[PDB]
């Protein structure tokens, strides 16, 4: 009675026969706005079901190189269904997620991911190598929605920081002579009430090989990472027409 | 009468679950006496990190202890102990003959971000509100007291940034200037938490004006408005040449801080302000390196 | 909540996910040497933690032709720590165990090892083979230290015994398929409350194979065996110089 | 006063655990009546020498 | 608790450490006939233990090719053991009966077993293929007592009814991943209270591979299917001298 698990929300149902508990980011599940935190006074819309519930976003293919993608977060879901839509046509968003990874193999296979959550996750660049040039991070890279974006210096996470300290954040590993699958709960981060969906992005989800994939040759060599996540009590405000970025 | 569906609906619970609680510990936890435990069904020892906890095997558990009673005090690991240390985060020069600030006068931009001790310090958390107390410590290149009269003068964003010594701003109808000798000791000053957020924001991971976000534009990621607190400006007070070289130091220590999420401390050198960047071919380990993990 | 367990003496932490319970040698737990049992009259020591502690003494490999090893134990634990200290300078020494054999392999390997212990193992010779000539098992043989001894002739387990009926000792099986380590806890057991440690050996531990180490060939060939033990209760008395043998 | 692990340190017991008791056994155990029994998670036969 | 199961009856003793539970067919346990539904005014013989016990039948070799198999029931226990005897020298016999299905394989082979107890299982005949001619199945198909009889056309059943819905009778599957046994627990099921064993079988056993067996090769390719079953509750009466059919 652990490592076995479903989860349901709105119409969908995620199950999981080799879990690893689920981890709460920070401790605290994903809540509604307090009356004395708002300010925006205007009376929000919470979908509820047509927008809290399962997006199975991609997937991607672990090889025995691969170095790790991240998923820009509040963005990722736009353009994708009614969630995508409330979040086009108001200014204000506000919302937790239930971020279930799951990638499985054979009791032959090994390796393991790190899935964690980095809230504010600014991305830097190499400055032209020597690091005299200025360069920022393209809106493609900064923004990549679904998809995601692949890391280049994931020693740095792309950011100067040490990803062997990753872990003092809400994460979970995936090792398959264990389990199939990471399963965390993020709640509204941010430093005001609501912010937009699409300048801002809340968090980012990293899922990086920290031991490399590996097996013998004949086993199914195509072991894929599928992104599934569900948003948590979305709030949105400020209604107007629908806008694109 | 209702939908039921809709009586449930615990949609617009705006109290968070929770699911710790903050303890009094003032001291290191003391040791109780352990004995030897040979049984089955009981592993402490095991674990499986996978889960994302970190591993609460207690010191008991792994050996026969004795009993200690730690009366190590923690106050000093508070966010006040580690962040209320003046340090420096601006630096302004005033010369005589030069390209950077003749004329007599400077707008430094209120940006932390300049210098590495500091900013490191801060990088440690996501989100940080906290008032401060600046002090400023001028004097000549040299290191030498002058008999010289200062005007130091914070500008918040919007307000008429001086355009030179003796600008109609420095009036200082309603901002807050201060008038100091650099003979009379460093001036000190008391700073709340200004901003419209709730807390600074040392990395912010988005754009701030709603536009197209081309190349020109990238120039703008991580720039977030509720830290733009905005300028401090220095002029000697007169009408002539300053007749000295001068040089200003910033502190500024925090106080009443209150800290969020944790972040990886900086790892690579820092390259510009408010902006990650790294120096691409530079990109040097943690720490120390060995020869082998089988040696020290 | 059975096949996992954790054994913690002194400073010492062994531990096991597939274990087969635990033994209790004649069911009864180490105790000390009662005031009523005893003769020396010296207060003796009680080191604890010093000596009472897993002492991993020795691998052996185990083979598709291994005819099985045995350790005296008083004996093994000399020269060895603290314990072997005490038990040097000391004349009496009495003590209990926990002996914790282990062996792992895959569940594609197969095997059984028979874990004995088998109190005042007195070894015997072939005689010159025709059995006309009296000869006697060397210092070597009868009190081989760490390291153990080899059988040679494990059927009667070199002492005209049959090894069929060993198993009315404290014993226990490491069957590969089933679990991968013993653990069997024997009291003091002796006619006398105190003896040397030197020149008696109070019980012999065998590990025997009786089902033969057998694999397909790919499979890791180097499957080794263990012995990690711990003294319980050891009290010694009868202090004077440190003698060897 | 003392140093507790002083105090609890068990070292020092006489008395052995014992884990098992001798009963009276004058006759063979009698058989008692058994009826069928066709059930899940109850095995008997199973064992692990 | 519940993949692991003891089956006794008489001096018989089935075991398993990966079955599905039990099924007790039309949830109704075997009882004795009462006293209102029989007419047979003679006192019945009810030789517990020495015919409700477990007869081992017979073995079918299930190969990627099999079609499936069959057993009529009150038949297949006929001419063997006490149980049959009771059936040939009396007119009139009553019987449950627990059927345990067993086949086993490794973790690396795959493959899925319909087990079901189908209540008068009349069997038919294609007529000729042009289905002009009125044939009927014969002695030796209706009613082929042990080692059972294949089927031709599954499904079918070679009766014109549908295999894809068999599952409407009390049924389990033997789907290797998962189990190596069937068990169902039949009650007497006639619109009589007594008939003859001989010319009449209360129903059938359908034994029939949905999801065909499979398996790399090297792996031992022998994979038997063994019927074991029991009978429940057995009365008989209107004896006479023994008839064979
Ligand atoms: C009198 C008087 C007082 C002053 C100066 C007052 C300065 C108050 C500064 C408060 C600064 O808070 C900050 C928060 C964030 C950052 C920041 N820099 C990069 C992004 O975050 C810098 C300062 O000048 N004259």
């Amino acid at each position: 009675s652990d490592r076995v698990a479903q989860l349901t929300i709105g119409n969908s149902t995620i199950t999981t026969q080799e879990a690893a508990n689920i981890i709460v980011g920070y401790g605290e599940w994903p809540s509604y706005c307090s009356d004395d935190d708002a300010t925006a006074v205007d009376k929000p819309t919470r979908p509820d079901v047509s927008v809290n519930r399962f997006y199975t976003l991609d997937t991607k293919l672990w090889e025995k190189s691969s170095k790790g993608w991240y998923w820009k977060f509040p963005d990722v879901l736009t353009e994708t269904g009614v969630f995508g839509q409330n979040a086009q046509f108001h200014y204000l968003y506000r919302s937790g997620f239930c971020i279930h990874v799951q990638c499985n193999a054979s009791k032959f296979h090994q390796g393991a991911l790190l899935v964690a959550i980095l809230p504010e996750y600014v991305i830097g660049t190499v400055a032209g190598g020597t690091g005299t040039e200025d360069s920022h991070p393209p809106y493609k890279q900064t923004q990549p929605g679904a998809d995601g974006f692949e890391l280049q210096h994931p020693y740095v996470l792309d950011a100067g920081i040490p990803i062997s300290q990753l872990t003092v954040c809400p994460h979970q590993w995936i090792n398959l002579r264990t389990n199939n699958c990471a399963t965390i709960i993020v709640p509204y981060m941010n430093t005001l009430p609501f912010d937009s969906a699409l300048n801002h992005c809340n968090f980012g989800l990293l899922v990086v090989p920290i031991s490399p994939l590996d097996f013998d040759q004949g086993a199914t060599p195509v072991i894929p990472i599928t992104i599934t996540l569900a948003p948590m009590c979305s709030e949105f405000a400020g209604l107007r027409q629908a806008v694109t970025q | 009468d209702r939908v039921a569906d809709v009586i449930e609906s615990s949609i617009g619970d705006s109290v968070s679950r929770a699911l710790t609680q903050a303890l009094p510990a003032p001291t290191g936890q003391n040791t109780q006496v352990s004995s030897h435990r040979l049984d089955t069904g009981e592993v402490p020892a095991l674990q499986a990190a996978e889960i994302g906890a970190s591993s609460n095997t207690s010191d008991e558990s792994m050996i026969e202890t004795r009993c200690v009673l730690n009366s190590h005090s923690t106050a000093e690991t508070t966010l006040d102990s580690f962040f209320s240390r003046a340090g420096l985060v601006g630096e302004i020069d005033l010369p005589l003959e030069g390209t950077t600030n003749p004329n007599g006068y400077a707008n430094w931009d209120i940006d932390i971000t300049g210098y590495a001790q500091m900013r490191r310090k801060v990088e440690l958390f996501t989100y940080m509100r906290f008032d401060a107390e600046f002090t400023f410590v001028a004097c000549t290149p040299t290191g030498q007291v002058v008999p010289q009269l200062l005007q130091y003068m914070f500008v918040p964003p919007g307000a008429p940034k001086p355009e030179s010594r003796e600008s109609l701003a420095w009036q200082t109808a309603t901002n807050p200037s201060v008038f100091v000798k650099l003979t009379d000791p460093p001036a000190q000053v008391s700073v709340p938490f200004m901003s419209p957020a709730s807390a600074y924001q040392w990395f912010y991971d988005g754009y701030p004006t709603f536009g197209e976000h081309k190349q020109e534009k990238d120039l703008e990621y991580g720039a977030c408005p509720n830290n733009m607190m905005g300028t401090f400006s220095v002029r000697n007070v007169g009408s002539s040449k300053s007749k000295y070289p001068l040089v200003v130091r910033i502190y500024m220590r925090m106080k009443h801080v209150r800290a969020w999420i944790p972040r990886p401390m900086r790892n690579q050198n820092y390259l510009f302000k408010a902006n990650p960047n790294y120096a691409g071919n530079s990109i040097k380990p943690t720490g120390t390196s060995r020869t082998a993990i089988t040696t020290l």
